[PDB]
């Protein structure tokens, strides 16, 4: 289908670019050249642009990055989620978001998972919200995901636990 | 509390 074509192309392109370890001036040209052809497809701008971030994000998770390299990712994408009129905050919690889920769905360890969300805690501040509010932020995203995926009281008491020592260590 | 679209997951 149309749609979802455009996005295994872009897909190919932006793991291979990534892959290749060029630099982030390349690989911002070669997120450009994705969302241009998924935007010719049919798709809206802020909606590729979406899903140019999360195809970016969801491969160096997969690559276990360190985190220094991991949140210059996540700072490209949040750039390039606002070069396409996306505000600066949605962009941030948007890229946030694509990484926390795509940790949860992955099944990662609490022990990583509590690194993961520091992450998206520090690039959320960074964009310029309280830590509280960022941190609060991080704990909905996994929350809301994790009730998503109908996940058993047993995970979602896990999953709790973890959001609550976040916040009591983030403002609370 | 902001609503939040589903993930897709990534090709292979």
């Amino acid at each position: 289908d149309r749609e979802e074509a455009a996005f295994l192309a872009a897909s190919i392109l932006i793991q291979h670019a990534h892959e290749q370890g060029k630099d982030d001036r390349e690989l911002e040209k070669i997120l450009e050249i994705a969302i241009r052809i998924l935007e010719k497809n049919g798709v809206d701008r802020e909606e590729a642009a979406f899903l140019a971030a999360s195809i970016l994000i969801q491969h160096a998770h997969e690559q276990g990055k360190d985190d220094r390299e991991l949140e210059k990712i996540l700072e490209i994408a949040i750039r390039i989620l606002e070069k396409n009129g996306v505000d600066r905050e949605e962009a941030a919690f948007l890229a946030a978001s694509i990484l926390i889920q795509h940790a949860h769905e992955q099944g990662k360890d609490d022990r990583e998972l509590e690194k993961i969300l520091e992450i998206a805690i520090r690039i959320l501040e960074k964009n310029g919200v309280d830590r509280e509010e960022a941190a609060f932020l991080a704990a909905s995203i996994l929350i809301q995901h994790a009730h998503e995926q109908g996940k058993d009281d047993r995970e979602l008491e896990k999953i709790l636990e973890i959001a609550i020592r976040i916040l009591e260590k983030n403002g609370v | 509390l902001r609503p939040l679209r589903p993930l897709r997951p990534l090709r292979p």
